[PDB]
């Protein structure tokens, strides 16, 4: 009540605050809800949605190249047809994506990764791709016999023609870093390799350069703390129609 | 664990509480 | 629906699951995202019972987090004496959600937004480098007026439309805790179109994206305290926070560096990431691996 | 176990208990700590109510003490004319238990500790010894952000990264009571290793006892206002509470002096005490008494 | 409420205090606590288990000789084997241990010390130990029969190998401070003094000079009030990684 | 004696009130 | 929400609370 | 409507609310 | 009448209650 001694936090602009401001309209009363579709309460809402991943990621790709892998059919089995960094917070494939740009709005983050990966070739292309997340602490596999020995999906095309490559959640702490560095344990999630299995093949009248697209989401164990600010979004310099603002 | 002692209802704490999320919106909009 | 889930859900122990006809893992992009769960397929789990935090990555506590939205620095001295453009010891800013990119990019996620602003000024004084001497940093009492979207704003310090009898106004010192206010949700709509595809006259020569029920208003804020023999730089920040977040139609994120404050034109650095051509920075193929453990 | 004890326990009365076939002083430290009480042997005790102190001492207490972790005295001045490495009105200070030796002895004892960092942000101007006249101390507000471990942190005093629109920034005066904020427990283990027999990264080259984990993030301490005319020697010190401690796996405390931030490298003083090959100040002999009243 | 007026003890920055202070995150869930085992919630938990004295403490002992005492055949009966004070807030061989270290981050102090001395010999090894603590007010004791009218246990060695002398509670004030001078009555405890009962026969094949560790922990008695910095710890300069970890 | 106003558990005051230890942990971490 | 902690009525918050409206001496003051 | 959180009674506040009045002391001090 | 906040009871206000008083101890300390 009357005796009131101030807080060494008293006086401070925290950015995280909650505490109730004044108004300033003394009575104003904003115009009412109205069922706008689609309401966002949690991240999580978002997160478990699919979303590109720039898995070509390479100079030649441009663009809209860059969003599909263009695999092909080999004359020879078990080779690496891509092989994909899970490094969710820090620049990548997994980097534009939803669960990516979202969760690099946070330092710590949990959960399974999805990774659905739809075959957009023909209907007569047809070949099995053996998907295989694997947990870190090594090298990345570029055989297929040292991946199949992680997380591993033998995905045939077929009617669906989409696999769900779901990476779980195995790591040593209940979260993981982003920590600027992807040599570390609680940072490196693991590498999602691709391979042949029984080879692409297509007919002679269909393309050999068949694509695939691939996507991250998450599931409902997914989760976020520790928000920080994005490094996918910079400002050095005050943009246009800045100082035309206030002109 | 509110101080909103003002008389407007949208100047009170930032309502941290809304646990309610449906991600079948954005997940699963088919059917 | 009807989730009012609170923590990360727990999977449940999945044992061998190869049966015929049905399959998980195999879906159809082409409807939506995916509903094959961790103990369906690819993996044989074990019940591991899931308390991890969900209330700090709520689109609430994901947006209410007081980011710069007005960084102006302008000089306190005779302005009135030979100045021609710049700020006369007082500036009227357009309210706009857009002009500084962290937070941009935050509200940018979502198509619409219904908040209340909660506007923090804090305002720092500076010795203009002109007197090169300190003796002191006065204490300045400043006021912020919130007018109108299109009314009529200030052109002077004393320009007598500073009485705010009408428009609301906070009057706070540098030697003081920052200015705590809270804008209502003021829109005429109900959420602020974060994006606008549309113009906002009738007219064909109009704005694209600048819809006026989504600009908040005009903060002038002004010096209330006559000139000081002293030049100084007075630098306020008001930073927004934005309270009670109703969030609708979620967007990707801006991936290119934002141009304009008007619009969202786009173009990305000279070489990848964040490209025009190339978001991401890239890789020597698909089948070399960045930061590969050696 | 199932010891909710608040006091130091009383001792009951005790007689001659020359008993054969049972000692109780006689124990093995080839199991454990011996359970040899007052009232078992060797003192012939009286029941005394021991009322004594134990709230104190508990690990809770013994671990809210605000010690200090970050003094940095940084210049404020025009650092952008010609500074090297010096830090230009700001800087990012990593976040470590390691800084200071006396709270870094204190958190040292426990192998484990979950906590919330109640940071306590006392910041002092002092006239740099340059300008060689006082000319009063401005009141200057600070901005501390909590970047996450590894997050892009800023480069300048105004780098465009101190929007703060998802980073949790506290703005505070120094003419003010000290910035008191908490930051979470956040690390991604159910505990902060305080000590790490490992390393960070999975390749071989990575650094020992370096756990991003258990590295809090980056409190980047910058001056909100622009550069004075006079410099002036801004001494920031953090000082860090440890609140709602959980300890576990009890830990020697730290004897020789601390050498390093990073690891537990170990270099004794030039002669006992805490000395490499005697922590204890030598006597004269196992027979020789010192201190001994004469 | 409203009405207000600052106490003189408002805006300071107490170290102690214990007032609630802002959050940053507003909305973080920290991960989930996991079973560690040895939850350690009061200092009396590490107080009670024993840990070595430095009983030697010669400048000929270094290191591994400092934590025992070597304790030879002697020729002739009532010699003092060893004499230790128990300062356990002040330099001396109770300074490193986990009570004596842990109870100089305190000014006050109180409790019973048990010691516990385990001999480590051969089995053969046979001989008794008479260990004395003799309250304050007088000189330390050098020989037994000035030191038997205190606290003294008679030990053989036998199978058990290990005793425990109990420094009783026994002072005018209910604590003990630390104060800085080891001849206070406020602060000078006793004297554990140890002696040849019937004096060390081992045989000619074993080792002559015999080494015993003594160690020093309290019961649940104890108690601690006052916390202070430790002087065991000091920095007179910014160590290494200091200002690298802000460069 | 809890002032507690801030909607996060962590923020709370400094709880020196666990009065519950377990000596037997490291005391006697036998049978 | 009213933190009127002085003696006198006229000292109070700003009753914003006045719902009560009566057009009709206004717009209809006939009959 | 009183903010006396001070132990001494006469620290309160100031009691405008002794409305009891006796004119017939001073009016009519007669019979 | 007490705003001790703090969670040590020494911490407390000044408690000038202790109306108890025994002169017989040192005005009539026979028999």
């Amino acid at each position: 009540g009357v005796p009131t001694y101030l807080l060494p936090g008293s006086g401070q602009f925290l950015t995280t605050d909650d505490h109730s401001s004044a108004p300033v309209l003394p009575c104003f009363n904003p115009t009412p809800e109205m069922h706008i579709p689609g309401q966002v309460r949690n991240m999580l809402e978002v997160i478990q949605v699919e979303s590109m991943m720039e898995i070509n990621n390479t100079e030649n790709a441009v663009g809209m190249q860059r969003l599909k892998v263009d695999i092909s059919v080999l004359t020879d089995v078990d080779q690496l047809l891509f092989n994909i960094p899970l490094d969710i917070q820090l620049d990548g494939p997994l980097r534009n994506t939803l669960v990516g740009n979202i969760s690099r709005y946070y330092t710590h983050w949990s959960g399974s990764l999805e990774m659905t990966f739809m075959f957009c070739g023909s209907f007569m292309a047809t070949g099995k791709l053996i998907l295989c997340y694997t947990p870190p602490g090594g090298s990345c596999p570029t055989t297929r016999e040292t991946a199949m020995l992680g997380t591993h999906i033998v995905w045939d095309f077929g009617l669906q023609s989409s696999v769900t490559l779901v990476i779980p959640w195995i790591s040593g702490s209940h979260y993981r870093m982003f920590n600027n560095d992807a040599k570390s344990t609680n940072a490196n999630v693991g590498y999602v390799t691709c391979f042949m299995q029984t080879n692409l093949i297509v007919p002679s009248e269909s393309s050999n350069t068949c694509s695939l697209i691939g996507f991250v989401a998450a599931k409902d164990d997914f989760s976020l703390r520790l928000m920080r600010d994005s490094p996918d979004i910079g400002q050095l310099e005050h943009l246009h129609e800045a100082e035309a603002a206030y002109q | 664990n509110q101080i909103n002692f003002y008389k407007d209802s949208y100047a009170a704490s930032a309502s941290k509480q809304d646990f309610s999320q449906d991600p079948s919106k954005f997940t699963e909009p088919v059917v | 629906i009807e989730s009012i889930i609170k923590t990360a859900t727990d999977t449940v122990k999945s044992e061998i699951n190869a049966e015929l006809g049905v399959v998980p893992s195999l879906n159809a992009v082409e409807t939506g995202a995916s509903s094959n769960t961790e103990p369906e397929e690819a993996i044989q789990t074990r019940t591991v019972i899931n308390q991890h935090g969900v209330s700090e990555t709520l689109v609430e506590n994901f947006l209410s987090r007081a980011a710069l939205v007005s960084k102006r620095s302008f000089e306190y001295k005779n302005h009135t004496s030979s100045e021609a453009r710049t700020d006369k010891n007082f500036y009227k800013w357009t309210i706009n959600t857009k002009s500084f990119v962290q937070l941009r990019r935050k509200l940018e996620l979502f198509t619409y937004l219904r908040f209340d602003a909660e506007i923090t000024i804090l305002t720092t004084v500076a010795v203009g480098s002109n007197n090169s001497t300190y003796m002191g940093l006065p204490d300045l009492t400043l006021q912020a007026m919130f007018v109108p979207t299109g009314a009529l704003t200030p052109e002077k310090q004393d320009s007598f439309h500073w009485q705010s009898g009408s428009n609301a106004s906070v009057f706070f010192k540098v030697s003081d805790p920052p200015a705590r206010m809270t804008i209502p949700f003021m829109c005429i709509n109900s959420a602020y179109s974060v994006f606008y595809d549309g113009f906002a006259g009738f007219e064909k020569n109009g704005l694209y994206g600048i819809n006026p029920a989504d600009t908040i208003g005009n903060l002038c804020v002004r010096i209330v305290n006559e000139h000081q023999p002293i030049g100084f730089t007075v630098t306020v920040r008001v930073y927004m926070k934005p309270k009670h977040i109703k969030a609708w139609a979620p967007r990707p994120p801006r991936t290119l560096p934002y141009m304009s404050i008007a619009n969202a034109n786009y173009k990305g650095k000279e070489r990848a990431p964040n490209a025009l051509n190339a978001i991401i920075g890239n890789r020597e193929s698909v089948k070399t691996m960045p930061h590969d453990i050696v």
